[PDB]
């Protein structure tokens, strides 16, 4: 029915490596020291040119086309943030304590004080970072884990369930392929498969915890927000 | 009418 | 040092099934059909008495001992709607379209549309309970999952010497996880089926996550809104998450 | 803190 489950393990790596979006830059302007304001356009301007390509990345991860235009559409609505948030955090690995938001724009936790209730977000953030540091994250993990967020996150908030759960079956199945393909033994493959998802728990916190100070800021009204990252908003109520 | 619509739709 | 490193699959699996806490009864009349925020009272003053069930047996948790007690507060005011949660919706597995808090109080979502944003926590945990039928999730992969979420739900939400009991729970996640996979292969799953079986379960605790997260903010609005009398245990525990 | 104090009552 679905080409999605006939793929092959190395095949659906390379699917989704090639799907992988690029890295965006920040606005241009040097304008290092910062205040609530302008940091907060930077993100939101920053946030609502990477939606538009998470969107087009979503429709090559494979079977995610097979789901309904409703489905997909409540799949994105739930995990956009935290498709952002965890690549955000895989950008920043290589710099620890910093998160690299972009590569003209690189911040640490003391700017994260600026905006009133970010420096919560941003230390759990810098703390997943040097959890995936400390494991030694791979890309072809990383592209894995994201795709898991975006099948997953919604599939409790709906024949098409089945659908679902058996591509979140193939990424698994890819993931311990991957696994043994380093040369880790039986015992290290499901310890670390248990130790990569629950890290997508955590995730799964810092965008409910990002949710309500995004909704604050609408609240506050201090950056004009994009109508694409309101709908976005509005879907969490 | 979501804008989601519009660009999960368009490439 | 530790007993939890040197516990079998088996032995871990039996500490935890004997440390399980009891089922409790709620003080529901039947022939009252009383009000909302009467519903709400029963509800707080039902989880407020499991609090101190989960206290204790976060005790008989391996691991939980050897950690500092500061440790021990921070992961139970981060977990505890959690494990609250995955406790009601085990209880609630066979029932559909129906969550038992209590023995004597089984209530389907008609009845959960009286309070207000309530309807939505419903579904998702019935939603949770009928994945967990469709699963056939058995007792001692519960256990383990529940304590799980008490260690990994607030490990990175903890200076140099702090990072050492940070390893030690990563020990203990390792070795549930060894235990999970135990059971799978005992329950004549191949590695294939064990490893899908393993990460079906470790999903649920994501969303498991986002029903304490959307709980608790429903939780601070009662307690502004003063309408439900809650207990100094649970406004202590809701001011953790600020 | 009464979590403090029931996790410390022995
Ligand atoms: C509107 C809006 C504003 C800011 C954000 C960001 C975050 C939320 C706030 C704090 C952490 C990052 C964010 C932006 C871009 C990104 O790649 C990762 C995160 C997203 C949407
Ligand atoms: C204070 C307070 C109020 C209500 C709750 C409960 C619920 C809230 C979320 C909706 C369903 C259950 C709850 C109560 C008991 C329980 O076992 C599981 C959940 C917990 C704490």
């Amino acid at each position: 029915n679905s080409l999605a489950l006939s793929l092959t393990a190395d095949q659906m790596v390379s699917a989704l490596l090639d799907a992988e979006p690029p890295i965006l830059y920040s606005e241009y302007d040097p304008t290092r020291p910062f205040s609530e304001a302008s940091m907060m356009g930077l993100l939101t301007n920053l946030a609502d040119r990477e939606l538009v390509h998470m969107i087009n990345w979503a429709k090559r991860v494979p079977g995610f086309v097979d789901l309904t235009l409703h489905d997909q559409v409540h799949l994105l609505e739930c995990a956009w943030l935290e498709i952002l948030m965890i690549g955000l955090v895989w950008r920043s690995m290589e710099h620890p304590g910093k998160l690299l938001f972009a590569p003209n724009l690189l911040l640490d936790r003391n700017q994260g004080k600026c905006v009133e209730g970010m420096v919560e977000i941003f230390d759990m953030l810098l703390a997943t970072s040097s959890r995936f540091r400390m494991m030694n994250l791979q890309g072809e993990e990383f592209v894995c884990l994201k795709s898991i967020i975006l099948l997953n996150s919604g599939v409790y908030t709906f024949e098409e369930k089945d659908h679902i759960h058996r591509v979140l079956d193939k990424i698994t199945d890819t993931l311990i392929h991957l696994m043994a393909k380093a040369g880790l033994t039986l015992q290290q493959q499901h310890q670390r498969l248990a130790q990569l998802l629950l890290i997508l728990s955590h995730i799964r916190h810092m965008s409910n915890k990002g949710m309500e100070h995004l909704y604050s800021m609408k609240c506050k009204n201090v950056v004009p927000l994009s109508d694409l990252l309101l709908e976005m908003l509005d879907a969490h109520r | 009418h979501k804008i989601l619509h519009r660009l999960l739709q368009d490439s």
